[PDB]
């Protein structure tokens, strides 16, 4: 999971990644609009140097709605799975 | 960059940097919420 | 800065080829000294005063000498082998010597984290405790092979010449003691 | 049909097992005597550990060589001193002595 | 436990006790609000154990 | 680049469900539909892997098969994942591309099996020791190492250390002092929990304290685990031997456990020297058991003092006071030989052939 | 998994191979255990429903059994060995519910 | 090989765990002892209330 992109231009995340935390998840107690992702995730393409293509979780929603908690539970596979509660 | 998160069964402030096996001091449990955010949000009494 | 520490060569094994067939039968019979079974090895053992020298003595002119602690003492050691196996009737000579390995062994006087050593330079090192207790440092300098213990004695292998095991010695000594 | 011939084993716990790495060598100890009439056999016949090995039916050759080696890095003096000294070899007379030491090790293990 | 929006709801349910013409309409906009037409009460509770 | 204004700020914008790449410029739409198979297309298609699409599993051999087919075979019967087992499969058809291992014996395949299975599960920071491997695989230990050695020499891929507390973890799982069965009484059943934690912190302390390097690791996790066992309750557990122990936990006894024991029980007297009640009530070997746990409560600065005041083999701290004697440098060499003495008293004589010859008759 | 499963296994308790005759299998009896999770290394610990659900796992128990066989005419006999996982309904004799 | 060989190291634990799972997720039971083939067996339980 990849952090914001912040923008150069006014130091602070661009409205896509708006929501994101500085871990690249999307922080409880904020509203999500159309077209937002909630997890900037980047998963390798070979499978030298590792290449990442970004492949993030975007919303689709006529309404917002607004997060109600984030769990991150590890698997036995070390797989980490993330679950985000949405509120309309 | 300190990421805070808090546990299913002891709800302990609990730090861990990324790609780190997920657990819970004093316990074995594998529930790891996000704290709130501390951003302004508005809401509407509508 | 030097280390202060020398290490000291216990064996050095080289081959050498004398240019002629040999009857390890009558050599194994005109001898007292000689160990041969060609069931189950085909080599003579022969065996000189030069330290802990043993001869590896082959039908076709190669014989490996190893237990020497010097490159002149293995020479020497290589020559009266030659001069043995030519007094039991046999026209061999001294040719194409060199040694081909030298190991020996030092010490640092302090112990050393085997675990940290391998996590620091896991691409040059092998650590596997319930193996062998001694750590595998594998560096590429003069390709030397090293065996690292708890107790700071470390056993090198792998040279051609005593200034490569003098430099690895003197290159690895600050490693090990940071 | 096995008529109650063996008995079950409670071994090979299902949760795990570990390793051993020495099962067979058990090596037994040499004696005074024996390292004498040892050296002696060596002044006698030489390095040649097959003759030895058949001279010596009680003890192994790799027992043997594992001793020859040991002396060879410990006391090379002895060594010297049991080449520089020869004796003509004797076959009665050392089955006598091997009937010695049978007798000697009896009465050990009487002891 | 209770939801943000059935919060505000309910808080927007409560009735205030000033006097309504004393103040004026919120004109288009202007979310920062005018000290002539907007009230503020702050509402901050921390339950602990006893 | 827009092909109007050539503008370089294209931006990927779905307008109410219609993916379109248009200009941020002049909003020139450059690109715009995409097509995307149906759920009735997804139902119709059916998956059809690499293994067979591209080409593989057919220039492959029966031995080669028959090693695969052992490789998950044994993941399964460890009950480990499909990611490990897929992990298991390719670093055995990495070590199989080379030669030396292609042409080996078939107890080197076997010990090939089981060393891609053991790197598989180092590499994820998995806890398995090598001897249930030995034990599952059909193998002795020496070959073992020896196969072990020659393919991580041959191949070079990264070999993570066996962390500590993994193992201590999965060895104290087995024992059943959990839940009270018929054979072992309540009185021998102690807390998982607190159990666990006892033995962690008693294999820190061994690990800080020099007992575990260069020696196997399972005696010392078995040592700390007997410890804390017998730390829990020192009153019944006075008597129990380590032996005893094994036995009531059907474990196999390791050889030096003891030896680590003992080790151990020395450092906590050590310990108790340190500290000031202990080392005026006058411990021993046998009455610090109950003490452990304050031992263990400030271990760092007790630690700390004990190595103010190293651990090596009892063969070395025997006052060594000539460490490494500088032998006598002897490079006489003469000019080319000595003499001819010691080749004449070095062949041996007719008489000595002939008594040879009778004796090989 | 009281009686049913038990027939089950004294139906199918001895199986054997027609080549090397004197060798054979026979399972003694058979226990599904309480349910537990194979997250941990090696190691079984309790696991709820809720916990089950949040994590995208099974609620299932260890299957084990005890057997006797003969490796080289020598009876060898384990007395838990593990060979599946039966998922456990909830509010079931052995769920953790009850 | 002159090893005795025996079930422990063939004992696969996962085939029933596998086949379990599968009966119950995808609900398509296909019996071939019994020539059963059900489908629709397990259904998602529904939570709306
Ligand atoms: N709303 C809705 N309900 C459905 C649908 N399909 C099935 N159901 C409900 O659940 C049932 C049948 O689901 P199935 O048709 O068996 O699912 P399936 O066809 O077995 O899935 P496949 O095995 O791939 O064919 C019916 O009793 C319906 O009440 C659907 O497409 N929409
Ligand atoms: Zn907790
Ligand atoms: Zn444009």
């Amino acid at each position: 999971v990849m952090g914001p992109m912040l923008d150069a231009a006014t130091r602070k995340p661009i409205w896509r990644h708006e929501i994101l935390d500085a871990d690249g998840i999307c922080s409880p107690g904020e509203k999500v609009e159309n077209k937002q992702v909630l997890v900037n995730k980047s998963m390798p393409t070979v499978t030298q140097q590792p290449q990442y293509k970004d492949v993030p979780i975007t919303y689709k929603g006529a309404t917002d709605s607004y997060i109600e908690k984030v769990m991150i539970s590890s698997n036995a596979e070390d797989a980490f799975l993330i679950k985000m509660l949405l509120r309309q | 960059q300190p990421m805070i998160y808090i546990c299913g069964e002891c709800h302990t402030e609990n730090e861990i940097k990324s790609r780190d096996p997920i657990r819970c001091r004093e316990c074995g449990y594998r529930i790891m919420y996000k704290k709130r955010t501390k951003r302004l949000v508005v809401f509407d009494a509508r | 800065e030097s280390s202060g520490i020398v290490p000291q060569l216990q064996n050095i094994v080289s081959t050498v080829n004398l240019g002629c067939k040999l009857d390890l039968k009558t050599i194994a019979l005109r001898a007292r000294n000689a160990e041969y079974n060609p069931k189950r090895f085909a080599a003579v053992i022969m065996r000189i005063r030069e330290p802990r020298t043993t001869a590896l003595i082959f039908s076709s002119g190669k014989m490996v000498c190893t237990g020497a602690k010097s490159e002149e003492q293995s020479r020497l050691a290589a020559r009266k082998y030659a001069r043995v196996v030519q007094k039991l009737g046999f026209p061999a000579k001294f040719l194409d010597f060199k040694i081909q390995n030298m190991v020996g062994s030092c010490d640092v006087k302090f112990p050393i984290r085997l675990e940290g050593l391998v996590l620091t330079h896991q691409q040059f090192s092998s650590y596997e405790p319930e193996l062998f207790p001694g750590l595998i440092y594998r560096m590429i300098k003069p390709r030397i092979v090293l065996l690292i213990f708890v107790s700071g004695k470390v056993v090198l292998t792998g040279a051609k010449v005593r200034a490569e095991i003098y430099e690895a010695f003197e290159n690895i000594y600050p490693i090990l003691k940071g | 049909c096995v008529v109650e011939e063996n008995d079950p084993i409670f071994e090979r716990g299902s949760t795990t097992t570990y390793s051993s790495f020495r099962k067979n060598y058990y090596s037994k100890p040499w004696s005074n005597k024996e390292t004498d009439m040892f050296f002696l056999a060596i002044s006698m016949v030489g390095t040649d550990f097959s003759m030895i090995g058949q001279l010596f039916p009680h003890r192994a050759r790799i027992e043997i060589k594992n001793k020859f080696k040991r002396e060879e890095k410990t006391n090379g003096w002895r060594i010297d001193k049991a080449f520089q000294e020869k004796r003509p070899f004797d076959f009665d007379f050392f089955a006598h002595l091997l009937q010695k030491v049978l007798a000697e090790e009896e009465k050990r293990k009487q002891k | 436990i209770v939801q943000d929006e059935i919060l505000a709801h309910r808080l927007g349910l409560i009735p205030i006790h000033a006097d309504p013409r004393l103040f004026e309409y919120r004109n288009q906009g202007d979310e920062e609000g005018t000290e002539i037409d907007t009230l503020q009460f702050r509402l901050q509770v921390r339950c602990t154990r006893n | 680049r827009c092909p109007d204004c050539g503008s370089t700020e294209l931006v990927e914008d779905s307008h109410y469900s219609q993916s379109q790449l248009v200009c941020s410029d002049c909003g020139c739409v450059v690109t715009e539909g995409v097509l995307t198979t149906t759920f009735s297309d997804e139902g119709n298609l059916r998956e059809v892997t690499y293994s067979r699409s591209t080409g593989e599993n057919e220039q492959v051999s029966r031995s080669q098969q028959r090693g695969l087919r052992r490789v998950r075979d044994l993941c399964r019967v460890l009950q480990l994942p499909p990611t490990f087992e897929d992990t298991a499969v390719a670093y055995y058809q990495q070590a199989y591309r080379h030669s030396g291992i292609r042409a080996a014996r078939l107890q080197k395949k076997e010990v090939l099996v089981g060393c891609c299975v053991l790197i598989t599960c180092r590499q994820h920071n998995w806890p398995l020791t090598m001897g249930a491997i030995c034990t599952l695989l059909y193998a002795d230990l020496d070959v073992f190492s020896s196969t072990y050695m020659q393919i991580v020499k041959l191949l070079g891929l990264d070999v993570p250390s066996l962390c500590l507390a993994e193992l201590v973890k999965t060895y104290c799982s087995s024992f059943k002092l959990f839940q009270a069965s018929p054979s072992v009484p309540a009185k021998y059943v102690e807390d998982k929990e607190k159990m666990l934690s006892r033995t962690m912190q008693l294999v820190e302390l061994a690990n800080e304290t020099w007992l575990v390097t260069g020696r196997h690791p399972l005696p010392v996790i078995t040592a700390a685990t007997f410890l804390a066992w017998q730390s829990l309750q020192p009153a019944d557990r006075l008597s129990c031997s380590l032996a005893r122990f094994c036995k009531l936990a059907n474990v196999d006894l390791p050889y030096p456990a003891s030896s680590r024991l003992q080790e151990l029980l020395a450092v906590l007297l050590r310990m108790a020297e340190q500290l000031a009640w202990l080392r005026v009530l006058r411990l021993d070997k046998r009455s610090v058991v109950k003490h452990i746990g304050d031992l263990l409560q400030h271990r760092q600065s007790l630690v700390r003092s004990a190595f103010r005041d190293l651990l090596l083999p009892p063969c070395m701290l025997k006052s060594p006071k000539r460490i490494c004697p500088v032998p006598p440098v002897s490079t006489v060499t003469g000019d080319e030989n000595i003499s001819d003495s010691e080749i004449e008293q070095y062949l041996r004589t007719p008489q000595e052939v002939r008594d040879f010859q009778r004796a090989q008759a | 998994i009281n009686v049913e499963i038990k027939k089950i296994m004294k139906a199918n308790e001895k199986v054997t191979s027609d080549a090397d005759p004197m060798w054979y299998l026979k399972y003694l009896n058979i226990y599904v255990g309480l349910p537990d999770v194979e997250e941990s290394f090696n190691v079984t610990r309790p696991v709820s429903p809720h916990e089950c659900r949040l994590r995208d796992m099974t609620y299932s128990a260890p299957i084990t059994v005890d057997i006797e066989y003969t490796r080289g005419s020598q009876r060898i006999i384990r007395n838990a060995l593990p060979i599946g996982r039966m998922p456990i309904m909830l509010r079931s004799s052995n769920c953790v519910l009850t | 090989r002159a090893a005795q060989f025996d079930v422990v190291k063939h004992m696969r634990q996962d085939q029933i765990t596998n086949g379990m799972v599968n009966a119950i997720s995808t609900g398509n039971w296909s019996l071939k002892r019994f020539k059963m083939d059900r489908q629709g067996v397990t259904q998602v339980l529904s939570r709306l209330s």
